[PDB]
């Protein structure tokens, strides 16, 4: 009752000589629209870059480790403080 | 007539209505099961305050 | 006299206390089956609309919250910006009640009843969503503070903590300031009914009200002080429902001008409903004599007063985005200007700023199909404000890996046009059982215009 109908079977296609990969293929579209249920939505990093996942290479990690740990100061924060001990 | 003494009860019950919902409010957060709820500060001197706002337009205009 | 040119402007004629009574007293008290056409076969739209209404609600509560589209990024769609659309439409109906009589204007009069009951209708449909947007509204007395055998009570940090508490208090304050501004007039319909059960019923309305020289004195100062406590409530209720998205670190909600702003939109698109329920009760109820067109030329001014708040308000948000030096405050411009809602920014600044710049004009303000279109065109500009501010700023924001779309389902179309339903049940409710304008405030600015007259 799960994957009883999602679609492209792609097992219809293979050869049993060409099982993995093949170079016979015509595409020639013929739909408009489909669902395509995805969770993500946007795929790109929009510039924010420090808050989405930070990036680097080791040519530039061994010349300076904190390389991308920007130096802020302590942020004024006007709600409290609580103590986890 | 000379007068009504009308807005001195709307008064008394409007400064009942906000001295009741902010005493309400800081015992709800301080005394009565006082929460970590965000990082803020038990007494939340904000955020107590638009809801002993409508604790004194209420009381009063049942009063009036 | 220069007073007297004014006061002369927003009557007929000539009238008199048995005249002003009579015009209204024949909207109401005419029989059955003798009331006006348009009315039932008005009534009958109206109540087909609230099938609408109690049916788009059991589908909710049965099948579940879920049938509205409403994704992740956006969990606020429909159901936030007819709330905040729907309260926003009842706060000019209380301007012209309560704040008005502060001003102690006279231009409110006849526009008295037919705005200040135009609120209880406009809270009636927007104090329900926030009663039935949570996906659990049977707990909704959780949001009450109660002793509840459970030592949980409500947060009273969060502003839809506060809603329940402006909310509750704009019903139960601009009901008990409407049925004050009643009890007169109920016994104006009960003297006048000449019918026993329904001389009775607004007889038992209008509980013992006889007059009275220290009664009317005791209603003179019940009256001000209701009307000094409802121009701070409804100055706060719609800053209240300001601020569930002043209080949210989201970029295009955190905008801190939205106290006087969201008022500002309240007034503003409270008066074009205002208007488009009044040049109907103008033109179909013969009230000529009474709602004059000198009421829609100061309506459309202070219509426009506050649409240019608004239109600020658009301007105090794009600037101090850009402002902002955020990344995500920049992009709420490159979101609201370009992006995939683009069109509901330009459907608004179209319909906000510049269709209905028009009211500056005397030419577009006295001729009321103007008016009429340009109320139209509020009305729906100040509905994509709404959604401008509530999805157009939630389906993209920080981290781009939750960005939704909310595109609405049937079940909030059906919500929110079966809500005009329950708009129109009472407001057609209201016009048939109780006047439809003030009779003793308009028995005042006859006493006024006859003593302005005497010295002249």
């Amino acid at each position: 009752r799960v994957g009883n109908n999602v679609g492209f079977n792609a097992y219809r296609l293979r050869t049993s000589a060409t099982p993995w990969f093949g170079v016979g293929l015509e595409v020639a579209k013929v739909g408009e629209n489909y669902k395509l249920a995805s969770t993500q939505g946007h795929f790109l990093m929009e510039g924010r870059k420090k808050d989405l996942v930070r990036y680097g290479t080791l040519a530039e990690y061994v010349e300076d480790e904190k390389f991308l740990q920007v130096e802020k100061e302590e942020p004024i924060s006007l709600i409290g403080e609580y103590e986890y001990n | 007539y000379r007068g009504t003494r009308l807005p001195w009860v709307i008064f008394g019950a409007g400064l009942l209505g906000a001295s009741g919902m902010f005493a309400l409010q800081t015992w709800i957060n301080l005394v009565e099961y006082p929460l970590n709820i965000g990082g803020r500060p038990l007494f939340s001197w904000p955020a107590f305050i638009p809801a002993t706002f409508e604790g004194m337009v209420l009381l009063s205009a049942f009063a009036a | 006299s220069a007073y007297g040119k004014m006061l002369e402007e927003l009557l007929g004629p000539k009238q008199t206390y048995e005249s002003v009574t009579r015009t209204i007293g024949d909207i109401v008290l005419t029989p059955i089956r003798k009331t006006p056409w348009g009315w039932p076969v008005g009534f009958v739209i109206a109540a087909l609309g609230l099938l609408m209404y109690l049916f788009s609600l059991a589908v909710l509560f049965t099948v579940g919250v879920g049938v509205w589209g409403i994704n992740i990024p956006v969990a606020w769609g429909f159901d936030i910006i007819n709330f905040v659309w729907w309260i926003g439409i009842g706060h000019a109906g209380t301007l012209i009640s309560a704040i008005l009589l502060l001003f102690r204007q006279d231009w409110r009069t006849s526009i008295n009843r037919a705005a200040e009951a135009m609120t209880i209708f406009a809270v009636a449909c927007a104090g329900i969503y926030p009663l039935v947007h949570t996906g659990r509204p049977w707990l909704d007395y959780w949001m009450l503070p109660y002793p509840g055998t459970l030592g949980m009570w409500p947060q009273f940090r969060s502003a839809l903590e506060w809603d329940v508490f402006a909310i509750s208090t704009y019903a139960t304050v601009s009901i008990l300031f409407w049925y004050l501004g009643l009890i007169p007039d109920l016994a104006s319909l009960r003297d006048r009914a000449t019918n026993i059960w329904v001389k009775r019923f607004y007889g038992f309305l209008a509980l013992g009200w006889r007059g009275g020289a220290r009664d009317w004195n005791r209603y003179e100062v019940a009256s001000l002080i209701l009307a000094g406590l409802s121009t701070p409530l409804v100055l706060s209720v719609h800053s209240i429902i300001s601020l569930d998205f002043a209080i949210s670190q989201l970029p295009g909600w955190h905008v801190t001008v939205f106290p006087p702003y969201f008022v500002a939109g309240a007034v503003y698109c409270g008066f074009a409903m205002v208007i488009l329920l009044l040049v109907p009760l103008r033109r179909w109820y013969k009230l000529h004599d009474l709602i004059t067109i000198k009421h829609f030329d100061l309506m459309g001014k202070v219509m426009l007063a506050s649409g240019l708040v608004v239109a600020y308000g658009y301007f105090a948000e794009i600037f101090y985005a850009w402002y902002s030096a955020n990344i995500y405050e920049y992009f709420l411009i490159t979101n609201r200007t370009m992006g995939p809602y683009a069109w509901s920014y330009w459907a608004l600044i179209v319909l906000n700023v510049a269709i209905p710049q028009l009211l500056w004009f005397k030419r577009f303000r006295v001729s009321l199909p103007w008016l009429f279109f340009i109320s139209i065109c509020i009305n729906i500009g100040m509905w994509f404000e709404r959604w401008v501010i509530i999805v157009l700023s939630l389906h993209r924001d920080f981290l781009p890996s939750s960005w939704g779309y909310y595109t609405p389902s049937v079940w909030d179309i059906s919500l929110y046009a079966g809500s005009f339903g329950w708009f129109f049940f009472l407001f057609f409710l209201f016009i048939r059982l109780l006047p439809a304008i003030s009779i003793f405030e308009v028995r005042d600015l006859v006493h006024k215009t006859e003593t302005e007259k005497a010295l002249a």
